[PDB]
Protein backbone atom coordinates (compact mmCIF):
# COMPACT_ATOMS: atom_id res chain seq x y z
CA UNK A 1 0.00 0.00 0.00
CA UNK A 2 1.65 3.18 -1.49
CA UNK A 3 -1.09 5.71 -0.23
CA UNK A 4 -1.67 7.33 -3.05
CA UNK A 5 -0.42 11.62 -1.95
CA UNK A 6 2.53 12.99 -2.36
CA UNK A 7 6.17 11.77 -2.66
CA UNK A 8 6.13 8.20 -1.95
CA UNK A 9 9.24 6.85 -1.90
CA UNK A 10 9.19 3.01 -3.10
CA UNK A 11 12.60 0.72 -1.81
CA UNK A 12 13.83 -2.44 -0.94
CA UNK A 13 15.57 -4.03 2.36
CA UNK A 14 17.03 -7.35 2.47
CA UNK A 15 16.85 -9.95 5.83
CA UNK A 16 19.95 -12.52 7.52
CA UNK A 17 19.52 -15.71 8.62
CA UNK A 18 21.62 -19.21 9.84
CA UNK A 19 21.15 -22.34 7.83
CA UNK A 20 22.88 -24.91 10.52
CA UNK A 21 23.03 -29.02 9.77
CA UNK A 22 19.38 -29.06 10.84
CA UNK A 23 17.91 -26.31 8.41
CA UNK A 24 20.09 -28.15 5.44
CA UNK A 25 19.91 -31.74 6.78
CA UNK A 26 23.18 -32.60 4.33
CA UNK A 27 25.90 -30.62 6.26
CA UNK A 28 25.85 -33.71 8.07
CA UNK A 29 29.03 -36.44 7.92
CA UNK A 30 30.29 -38.18 4.69
CA UNK A 31 33.56 -40.13 6.29
CA UNK A 32 30.94 -42.19 6.90
CA UNK A 33 26.46 -41.24 6.50
CA UNK A 34 24.75 -38.01 6.27
CA UNK A 35 21.69 -37.74 8.78
CA UNK A 36 22.22 -37.99 12.59
CA UNK A 37 23.01 -36.18 15.25
CA UNK A 38 26.92 -36.00 16.31
CA UNK A 39 27.57 -35.72 12.45
CA UNK A 40 28.32 -31.87 11.65
CA UNK A 41 30.20 -29.97 9.21
CA UNK A 42 29.09 -26.67 7.24
CA UNK A 43 26.43 -24.13 8.03
CA UNK A 44 25.07 -20.97 5.87
CA UNK A 45 24.16 -17.06 5.91
CA UNK A 46 20.65 -16.53 3.51
CA UNK A 47 18.98 -12.86 3.65
CA UNK A 48 15.69 -12.53 2.17
CA UNK B 1 28.21 -41.31 35.57
CA UNK B 2 25.78 -39.98 33.14
CA UNK B 3 25.08 -41.52 29.66
CA UNK B 4 23.65 -39.39 26.77
CA UNK B 5 23.13 -41.20 23.59
CA UNK B 6 22.82 -39.45 20.22
CA UNK B 7 22.06 -41.33 16.97
CA UNK B 8 25.56 -39.22 15.89
CA UNK B 9 27.91 -39.33 18.78
CA UNK B 10 27.66 -41.53 22.65
CA UNK B 11 28.39 -38.74 25.21
CA UNK B 12 29.92 -40.15 28.85
CA UNK B 13 30.26 -37.72 31.53
CA UNK B 14 30.54 -38.44 35.26
CA UNK B 15 31.55 -36.39 38.97
CA UNK B 16 33.26 -39.53 40.27
CA UNK B 17 36.09 -37.91 42.24
CA UNK B 18 34.83 -35.66 44.50
CA UNK B 19 32.61 -33.52 42.56
CA UNK B 20 35.20 -33.42 39.78
CA UNK B 21 36.37 -35.40 36.51
CA UNK B 22 40.40 -35.79 36.16
CA UNK B 23 41.99 -35.32 32.81
CA UNK B 24 43.72 -39.36 33.88
CA UNK B 25 40.44 -41.04 34.48
CA UNK B 26 39.55 -39.66 31.21
CA UNK B 27 42.31 -41.66 29.37
CA UNK B 28 41.89 -44.68 31.48
CA UNK B 29 37.63 -44.95 30.98
CA UNK B 30 38.21 -44.12 27.53
CA UNK B 31 40.32 -47.15 27.14
CA UNK B 32 38.21 -48.88 29.20
CA UNK B 33 35.44 -48.23 27.68
CA UNK B 34 36.31 -49.73 23.55
CA UNK B 35 35.25 -53.39 24.39
CA UNK B 36 31.74 -51.75 25.96
CA UNK B 37 31.15 -49.25 22.84
CA UNK B 38 29.21 -50.36 19.71
CA UNK B 39 30.86 -50.79 16.45
CA UNK B 40 31.18 -47.85 14.13
CA UNK B 41 29.66 -46.02 16.58
CA UNK B 42 31.59 -43.09 17.81
CA UNK B 43 32.55 -42.28 21.47
CA UNK B 44 33.35 -39.41 23.14
CA UNK B 45 34.08 -38.83 27.06
CA UNK B 46 33.87 -35.03 28.49
CA UNK B 47 33.74 -33.32 31.96
CA UNK B 48 30.46 -31.99 33.80
CA UNK B 49 29.94 -28.39 34.21
CA UNK B 50 27.89 -26.59 36.73
CA UNK B 51 25.10 -23.43 36.29
CA UNK B 52 24.99 -21.36 39.95
CA UNK B 53 21.54 -19.93 40.27
CA UNK B 54 21.03 -16.76 41.82
CA UNK B 55 17.33 -16.04 43.62
CA UNK B 56 16.07 -13.71 45.91
CA UNK B 57 12.37 -15.27 46.54
CA UNK B 58 9.57 -13.53 48.80
CA UNK B 59 7.68 -15.17 51.11
CA UNK B 60 4.26 -14.32 53.18
CA UNK B 61 3.33 -15.52 56.09
CA UNK B 62 -0.19 -15.49 57.91
CA UNK B 63 1.09 -14.78 61.01
CA UNK B 64 3.47 -12.15 61.11
CA UNK B 65 4.27 -12.74 64.90
CA UNK B 66 6.50 -15.84 64.26
CA UNK B 67 8.96 -14.10 62.20
CA UNK B 68 12.36 -14.35 63.53
CA UNK B 69 16.11 -15.01 62.38
CA UNK B 70 15.88 -18.64 63.14
CA UNK C 1 48.43 -35.46 29.07
CA UNK C 2 48.28 -38.95 30.15
CA UNK C 3 50.73 -41.77 27.95
CA UNK C 4 50.36 -44.65 28.78
CA UNK C 5 53.82 -46.78 30.04
CA UNK C 6 52.65 -49.46 27.98
CA UNK C 7 52.41 -47.24 24.70
CA UNK C 8 56.22 -48.07 23.44
CA UNK C 9 56.74 -46.34 20.01
CA UNK C 10 54.39 -43.52 20.49
CA UNK C 11 54.95 -39.95 19.15
CA UNK C 12 53.89 -36.53 20.55
CA UNK C 13 54.00 -32.87 19.49
CA UNK C 14 55.85 -30.33 21.55
CA UNK C 15 55.31 -26.83 21.90
CA UNK C 16 58.32 -26.08 20.77
CA UNK C 17 61.63 -27.28 19.12
CA UNK C 18 63.31 -29.23 21.90
CA UNK C 19 66.39 -27.39 20.66
CA UNK C 20 65.03 -23.92 21.73
CA UNK C 21 65.97 -26.34 25.71
CA UNK C 22 69.04 -26.73 27.51
CA UNK C 23 67.21 -29.13 30.15
CA UNK C 24 63.98 -30.34 30.63
CA UNK C 25 61.92 -31.85 33.29
CA UNK C 26 59.39 -35.49 32.62
CA UNK C 27 56.64 -35.79 34.67
CA UNK C 28 55.50 -38.73 35.82
CA UNK C 29 51.68 -39.60 37.94
CA UNK C 30 52.09 -43.47 39.42
CA UNK C 31 49.57 -46.01 40.62
CA UNK C 32 51.98 -48.09 43.61
CA UNK C 33 51.22 -52.07 43.41
CA UNK C 34 49.52 -51.97 46.86
CA UNK C 35 47.74 -49.11 48.66
CA UNK C 36 48.92 -47.33 51.53
CA UNK C 37 46.64 -45.78 53.97
CA UNK C 38 44.09 -47.19 51.24
CA UNK C 39 45.74 -44.58 48.71
CA UNK C 40 47.85 -45.96 45.90
CA UNK C 41 47.94 -42.02 44.30
CA UNK C 42 51.63 -41.02 44.14
CA UNK C 43 51.58 -37.75 43.27
CA UNK C 44 53.14 -36.53 39.85
CA UNK C 45 57.17 -36.51 40.17
CA UNK C 46 60.16 -35.05 38.58
CA UNK C 47 63.10 -36.19 36.70
CA UNK C 48 65.11 -33.72 35.64
CA UNK C 49 67.59 -33.83 32.50
CA UNK C 50 70.61 -32.01 30.96
CA UNK C 51 69.71 -32.79 27.46
CA UNK C 52 73.32 -34.12 26.34
CA UNK C 53 71.65 -35.52 23.09
CA UNK C 54 71.70 -39.48 24.58
CA UNK C 55 68.76 -41.51 22.10
CA UNK C 56 66.93 -42.07 25.46
CA UNK C 57 66.28 -40.71 28.42
CA UNK C 58 65.53 -42.97 31.24
CA UNK C 59 62.83 -42.42 34.43
CA UNK C 60 63.37 -45.34 36.42
CA UNK C 61 62.72 -45.51 39.99
CA UNK C 62 61.51 -47.12 42.94
CA UNK C 63 57.85 -47.35 45.41
CA UNK C 64 57.51 -48.75 48.42
CA UNK C 65 54.00 -50.23 49.06
CA UNK C 66 51.38 -51.87 51.12
CA UNK C 67 50.86 -50.73 55.30
CA UNK C 68 53.79 -52.16 57.54
CA UNK C 69 52.61 -55.13 59.61
CA UNK C 70 54.40 -57.63 61.94
CA UNK C 71 54.14 -60.50 59.57
CA UNK C 72 53.87 -58.36 56.11
CA UNK C 73 56.69 -55.52 55.21
CA UNK C 74 55.73 -53.42 52.55
CA UNK C 75 56.61 -54.63 49.35
CA UNK C 76 58.79 -52.70 46.93
CA UNK C 77 58.80 -51.95 43.12
CA UNK C 78 60.86 -50.91 39.99
CA UNK C 79 59.51 -48.38 37.34
CA UNK C 80 60.99 -47.41 33.77
CA UNK C 81 60.20 -45.17 30.95
CA UNK C 82 62.74 -43.86 28.46
CA UNK C 83 61.85 -41.16 26.37
CA UNK C 84 63.41 -39.41 23.54
CA UNK C 85 62.83 -36.19 21.54
CA UNK C 86 63.32 -34.80 18.04
CA UNK C 87 62.46 -31.34 17.21
CA UNK C 88 59.10 -30.59 18.00
CA UNK C 89 58.17 -33.87 19.28
CA UNK C 90 58.56 -36.64 21.67
CA UNK C 91 58.57 -40.62 21.75
CA UNK C 92 57.79 -42.79 24.49
CA UNK C 93 60.52 -45.43 23.61
CA UNK C 94 60.40 -48.32 26.21
CA UNK C 95 59.27 -49.05 29.76
CA UNK C 96 58.66 -51.92 32.77
CA UNK C 97 56.38 -51.77 34.89
CA UNK C 98 55.82 -54.36 38.02
CA UNK C 99 52.08 -54.43 38.54
CA UNK C 100 48.54 -54.57 36.73
CA UNK C 101 47.91 -50.47 36.92
CA UNK C 102 48.43 -47.90 34.60
CA UNK C 103 51.26 -45.45 35.02
CA UNK C 104 51.59 -42.38 32.86
CA UNK C 105 54.01 -39.67 31.43
CA UNK C 106 52.09 -36.40 31.90
CA UNK C 107 54.06 -33.08 31.57
CA UNK C 108 57.51 -31.66 29.59
CA UNK C 109 58.72 -28.35 30.75
CA UNK C 110 61.45 -27.25 28.83
CA UNK C 111 63.98 -25.78 31.19
CA UNK C 112 66.61 -22.81 30.29
CA UNK C 113 69.45 -22.05 32.26
CA UNK C 114 71.58 -19.36 30.82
Amino acid sequence: KITGVGKETIGIKLTERIVTPDEDASLLDQTSGVPSYFSKGADRLEEK
Amino acid sequence: VYVYEETGHITVFAHDRNGNLSDTLKEDIIDALQDYRPSGIMLDVTGVEKEEVNVSATVTISNKSRIGDT
Amino acid sequence: GAQSFLSTGTTKNLSDDISNYSYVEVYTTHKTTEKTKGNDNTGTICHKFYLDGSGTYVCSGTFVSGDRTDTKPPITEFYRVGVSFKGSTWTLVDSAVQNSKTQYVTRIIGINMP
